[PDB]
């Protein structure tokens, strides 16, 4: 807030202009954010699935230690049990 | 009209005749503001009040009670001897104090100033509770997922989980927090340090304090340890 | 009656006690907020206030020292207190750090306390300051000094020569020598402010040890 | 002397300027970003086994945090009235006053 | 300082070299002795601590039966207990042994 | 360049007004400069110091009429003319005599972007820097004195033209407290105004730039009164009502006895009626009388007793323009209230006590909160004229 | 945070240093491409390498004592943690 | 100047980390009567926990 | 472009209350937005987390059945 005439045009000439280089800065950062929310997001959704993949691995060699020991024939017990 | 009002006096007829800006005269509204607000978890007791009528020196006896912590409280008691007319201390001294707190508080005790002593004693209390419950918060995260003890009395953690890429290999990542009593400042303090072993090879700890010092800066400390506890416990998914 | 007295003394005590620890927090109102709804004819404050007290301990005068005000009041379209008046001097920003406090927005009695934390330890390191040059002046191994209101410029004899001090805080930042005995040498003049750099605490053990080679 | 003295205003004016100490911390900044990243990416590599850059071994002995720990430790486990023999001893008594 | 008749180049820039590489050497001086300093108030505390409670003013034999002290309580403790268990089971005391290793595990 | 001007120069200043310099003077201080001038620079007498201070004290003792001895400093010790330093001395001796007749304007230093920088003046490094920046361009010759119970330092600086002798101009005089961002400097709009103020923020820097913004624009007299108006004190940030907050006597110190403590005694206090009866109106008690006249001392003054006839304040001030912007249903109402007098808030005092102004009603701003301060006021909080 | 439409992280970081009365081992300013070595470091102050030899003798040295007082296997039977 | 007033405060410092060291030292063998009180322990704890 | 200079001045305000308003509409959409990406992106690492505490308790079983074959002394081998 000015009291002089002059102060006041030209204090609203700079608010114009800040306001418009405002709404640009604006865009621009809209812009950034809408590239990154999806490079977030592919990157989550490969490492899920690596990662299911490796559970399956894990799995099957779960299953392969399973029957050589029932090939072994040795009594067996699981922890989730005990 | 004319009206007497005091401290015991109802705190509307008080605000009925408020025009100074003076602080308010209802005492018991001063001590709760004093209690639940300034100083919380803070229960003080002044055991008693005597007197020496021949020097006018008065002699008041303080205990102090922390109770941040529900289980093992330290207190401590405190004596001083004033003048009685004239605001001036001729001396003080501590009659007891609790045994589980005596070496972290003797240095500060052996500084002739009770208002530090004080200050210094409460923060630490706030420190040790807020390092507890930073504790507390990522053992509850990182729990049920990799075996994780605690030792060093609660001043460090180790965290230990088995990556296979098809051998089996051990990350196991230590993070301590220290309080080290100052005996510069007046101040308890704290100190962060971080230290990572990969089945059995330590890494290069100029590179690892740069890392802790910049995720703890741009990050905070509650977030940036859990980010901490991330890119080493998990470096496959967030390879991706 | 009289027990009214009695536990009114009980509580000046326990308040006095409380003015030990040197941070308290004091109800407040302003008479111009006041206002009655006129449904009961009930008075109700329209903005809060709260304010704050700074006391510092001062060793070697053995006494409380005249305490600090600072008034926080409460904005009406915001939940956020502000920086309403205070009494702390010019030199201390409260105002810097009132906006440093949080990135403003204070909401908490908790964060208010941090905000009076801050300027309090500022406080402490001018009376420390103070409190040592004085502790040399008694001792009377310097001369007469003089001290602006943070005891940051100084100047002082010590024997015969004029040595001036700048410290930003406890620490001594810088040294000089401003007199010409006409026995003395650049190089000595080096090793002597050097030297004098350093802490606070230990000018008083230097200033014996550096001083007595030379008249030795 | 008008222009001289319009001139150093100027002077004055844009070496104070606001915008160029933004830029200055802009650029500190984003130093400092570019910097974490590349180390951040070069210990994920170490971690993952490949492209080593050093940090599989400790070379440095400038800085080490584990004395602090364990002279807190020793002080800890030696002291006269939290010892663990005290403690010990503070259990004979309560179990004596418990079973006298 | 910027870095820049290969005279006064060279020296200059090996100077600048060495006085950069000073300076950095001298706050990490800092660091060595705040480190220092404080790990000197940790163990000066220790042994202050000890020394007054020593009585005598030497700690030797202290350190040197330290773990016999240990070892004859402990067993001595193993009868105590056991008298405890045959007279009865003991539940509160049980209880009370148990919350004093959580106090002494906290503290 | 040796465009400086040493302590020996003398300018061809006019007789008649440096006689009106020295007719403000008191006799008892004339006796003073004179015995120090000639221990200086000497002078045209033809004798010793001895015999200077004999006939001089012979003057003192006859009651001899200051127009003679005046005449005597004139046209028998220094016919030829005045010396810049004697200039400076009468100057600043007719400054201490009389504080009230000299006028200051406030300034506050920055660094950086919202950073306040407090000063730390070096009384000879100061010195040496401006008259480098200053003589590239000018003629110049400064002269610093120390106030005798202020602890500011006020500095004048004089500048010469050559239109053969040098031609002296209106002195500038800047004030510096010892450690406060604001700086106070004299009124001046001239070519010189902006090259030493501008000067004055180059040479105290010496590191980082810092840039010079006005904090008010109407001056304020009384140089004792700026300082406590806006200098390092107290009392500033904390005037009007609250001015019992600035010195701490309704509180005791927390080791001092707690029987005088006001809780066990109280305040005395009246009923004020929230209800409207001020416009309508009995004879008041002289009791109600005396309690009636206490509230407005309470509300312009800070305590009964005030902090300072009676409705003098504690800082005078002569203009004051408040701008009231409220708003009522979804628009925006202007009220704009301009004041002109000697002492605003003690007259607005007075006419509280003839009962003419309602003293519930009166907000903070018009009580003399943040005095000396114009500006809009919105939602109950007071901005600053830019 | 930073340059996205919607600083938390750093104000957090801020409160949290003013909270906990925090230290951080500050890295060694911008050298200009300038590396910082370590042997001739070390050689140009031998106290270091002294204090070195002496920390590893200390640690050496409460070692032995502490696996002598068995306090964790105490510790282990009285109070278990998970 | 500077450099050397430091070391020579560090080398102070070491010789006082070093007094300290040349007093804890002292031989013991009492590991193996602690082991067995340990044993003694868990067999204790694990009487307690039967009672 | 306009004459009269009141008309110059209402059409000032007007454009900058309009960009006032398409400013603010546009942040409100553009944090909708936002919400939507974060609401995606936590509720895929909600599953993520939990297939990854399957795994771990998996690595938990393969190390027992590791370390049940050790204790019995049957030789093993490897694919």
């Amino acid at each position: 807030r000015e009291s002089s005439k002059a102060a006041i045009l030209a204090c609203a000439a700079e608010y114009i202009q800040k306001l418009k280089e405002t709404d640009e800065a604006n865009i621009e950062k809209w812009t950034l954010q809408k590239l990154l929310s999806e490079q977030n997001a592919s990157q989550l959704a490969s490492a899920n699935e690596k990662l299911q993949e490796e559970l399956g691995n894990a799995y099957k060699e779960i299953e392969y230690m399973k029957r050589v020991l029932r090939k072994e024939g040795i009594e067996y017990e699981d922890m989730h049990t005990h | 009209r004319v009206e007497r009002i005091n401290g015991l006096t109802n705190l509307q007829k008080e605000l009925v005749t408020k025009y100074d800006t003076l602080p308010l005269l209802n005492m018991n509204l001063r001590l709760s503001y004093l209690r639940d607000h300034t100083y919380p978890h803070l229960q003080v007791s002044v055991q008693s009040r005597d007197r020496v009528h021949n020097d006018g020196i008065e002699v008041l006896v303080v205990n102090y009670k922390f109770c941040r912590n529900t289980m093992n409280p330290f207190e401590i008691q405190f004596k001083m001897f004033y003048k009685f007319e004239d605001s001036t201390l001729l001396k003080w001294e501590i009659l007891r104090i609790s045994t589980n707190v005596r070496l972290k508080a003797k240095q500060l005790l052996a500084t002739r100033n009770f208002q530090k002593c004080l200050l210094s004693l409460y923060e630490f209390d706030k420190i040790k509770s807020k390092k507890t419950g930073i504790f507390q918060n990522l053992i509850n995260l990182l729990k049920r997922k990799t075996r994780c003890y605690l030792m060093n009395n609660s001043d460090s953690l180790i965290v230990e989980r088995v990556i296979r890429e098809g051998r089996l290999t051990t990350i196991k990542l230590q993070i301590n927090f220290i309080i080290t009593m100052p005996g510069n400042c007046f101040l308890p303090m704290s100190k962060i340090s971080i230290a990572l072993w990969k089945g059995g090879e330590r890494f290069n700890q100029i590179d690892l304090d740069e890392i802790c010092y910049g995720l703890i800066k741009e990050y905070g400390v509650k977030t940036g340890l859990k980010e901490i506890c991330n890119v080493c416990l998990f470096p496959d998914m967030y390879a991706r | 009656s009289t027990s009214d007295r009695s536990e009114l003394e009980d509580y000046i005590v326990l308040e006095n006690v409380y003015r030990m620890f040197g941070i308290t927090f004091f109800p407040l109102v302003d008479p111009i907020d006041l206002k009655i709804k006129d449904a009961s004819g009930e008075i109700f404050v329209d903005r809060e206030m709260l304010g704050i007290r700074l006391e510092v301990f001062s060793e070697r005068t053995s006494q409380f020292e005249k305490p600090h005000y600072v008034l926080l009041k409460k904005r009406i379209k915001s939940n956020s207190w502000f920086l309403f008046k205070h009494t702390i001097p010019s030199f201390i920003d409260v105002q810097g750090i009132f906006d440093d406090t949080n990135g403003g927005l204070v909401i908490s009695h908790d964060d208010a306390y941090l905000f009076a934390k801050r300027v309090f330890l500022q406080l402490v390191e001018v009376q420390k300051r103070r409190q040592i040059f004085k502790d040399l002046e008694a001792k009377k191994i310097i001369h007469d000094l003089d001290l602006d209101l943070e005891s940051s410029m100084v100047s002082f004899f010590v024997k015969d020569i004029k040595v001036e001090l700048f410290v930003k805080q406890n620490e001594i930042v810088s040294c000089s020598i401003l007199d010409d005995i006409h026995d003395f040498s650049q190089n000595n003049k080096s090793k002597w402010e050097i030297a004098l750099l350093g802490s606070l605490d230990d000018l008083e053990l230097k200033l014996n040890h550096s001083f007595a080679t030379i008249f030795k | 002397n008008q222009q001289i003295i319009s001139v150093r205003n100027e002077i004055q004016e844009l070496k104070a300027g606001k915008d160029w100490h933004d830029l200055q911390n802009e650029q500190a900044k984003l130093n400092d970003k570019v910097k974490l990243n590349k180390r951040l990416n070069d210990l994920t590599s170490t971690l993952l086994g490949k492209y080593e850059g050093s940090q599989d071994s400790e070379d440095d002995s400038i800085r080490d945090d584990s004395n602090i720990l364990d002279i807190a430790h020793f002080v800890d486990l030696m002291d006269p009235y939290n010892g663990l023999l005290k403690k010990i001893n503070k259990i004979n008594e309560n179990l004596s006053n418990e079973l006298q | 300082l910027p870095q820049m008749d290969l005279k006064v180049l060279s020296e200059y820039s090996n100077l600048r070299k060495d006085l950069i590489l000073k300076c950095q050497a001298l706050q990490i001086g800092e660091s060595k002795l705040s480190d220092i300093l404080s790990q000197t108030n940790s163990i000066n505390s220790l042994t202050t601590s000890i020394k007054e409670a020593s009585e005598d003013d030497d700690i030797s034999e202290y350190f040197a039966t330290y773990n016999g002290k240990l070892v004859v309580a402990l067993e001595e403790m193993k009868l105590l207990l056991e008298e405890a268990v045959k007279t009865f089971g003991n539940s509160p005391e049980k209880r009370e042994k148990i919350k004093k290793i959580l106090s002494e595990l906290k503290k | 360049n040796e465009l400086r001007l040493e302590d020996n120069y003398v300018p061809t200043s006019d007789t008649l007004v440096v006689f009106k310099q020295l007719m403000k003077l008191p006799v008892t201080v004339l006796y003073d400069l004179t015995l120090s001038w000639f221990a200086k620079f000497g002078g045209s007498f033809d004798g010793d110091i001895y015999l200077l201070t004999e006939t001089l004290d012979l003057l003192i003792e006859k009651g001899v009429r200051r127009n003679v001895i005046v005449n005597r400093i004139l046209y028998v010790y220094w016919p030829d003319g005045l010396n810049v330093f004697q200039l400076a001395e009468i100057d600043c001796h007719l400054m201490i005599s009389k504080p009230e007749k000299f006028k200051w304007l406030p300034s506050k230093a920055l660094r950086g972007d919202g950073k306040p920088y407090v000063v730390k003046l070096q009384p000879a490094k100061f010195i040496e820097n401006l008259q480098t920046d200053l003589a590239k361009i000018y003629h110049c010759h400064v002269y610093m004195f120390k106030h005798p119970s202020l602890p500011v330092l006020i500095t004048r600086i004089q500048l010469f033209d050559s239109n053969k002798p040098l031609i002296s101009r209106r002195p500038y005089y800047v004030a510096f407290p010892l450690n406060s961002p604001i700086i106070f400097h004299s009124v001046d709009k001239d070519i010189y105004a902006r090259l030493v103020l501008q000067s004055i923020s180059r040479t105290i820097s010496e590191r980082e730039t810092i840039i010079f913004k006005p904090v008010q624009k109407i001056p304020v007299k009384s140089i004792h009164n700026i300082m406590t108006l806006l200098g390092p004190s107290r009392f500033a940030e904390s005037m009007g009502p609250w001015e019992c907050y600035a010195s701490a006597n309704f509180e005791r110190s927390p080791l001092h006895d707690y029987k005088k403590h006001q809780g066990l005694t109280g305040k005395k206090v009246m009923v004020r009626e929230f209800d409207d009866s001020f416009l309508n109106d009995g004879k008041e008690e002289p009791e109600i009388r005396r309690l009636r006249l206490e509230k407005n001392m309470i509300k312009f003054k800070g305590s009964a007793n005030g902090v300072m006839s009676r409705y003098s304040s504690l800082v005078p001030i002569e203009k004051v323009g408040f701008t009231l912007k409220n708003e009522i249903n979804s628009r925006i109402i202007t009220i704009k209230l301009k004041f002109n007098g000697n002492d605003i808030f003690g007259g607005l005092h007075e006419l509280c006590d003839k009962n003419l102004i309602n003293i519930d009603k009166v907000p903070g701003w018009l009580a003399g909160e943040n005095g000396s301060f114009s500006g809009t006021i919105m939602n109950g909080d007071f901005q600053r004229e830019q | 945070y930073t340059y996205g439409l919607e600083p938390d992280g750093p104000v957090t970081f801020r409160n949290d240093s003013h909270e906990l009365n925090l230290m951080l081992n500050d890295p060694i300013k911008s050298t200009a491409d300038v590396r910082l070595d370590k042997e001739e470091v070390l050689s140009l102050l031998p106290s270091l390498k002294e204090y070195t030899k002496k920390s590893k003798e200390l640690k050496e040295t409460m070692g032995q004592m502490i696996s002598d007082s068995h306090e964790e296997e105490i510790k282990e039977v009285f109070v278990p943690h998970h | 100047q500077r450099l050397q007033i430091l070391d020579d405060a560090i080398q102070e410092k070491t010789s006082e980390l070093a007094e300290f060291e040349n007093m804890v030292r002292s031989p013991s063998a009492g590991d193996n009567a602690i082991p067995g009180l340990l044993q003694i322990i868990q067999s204790y704890i694990n009487l307690l926990e039967e009672n």
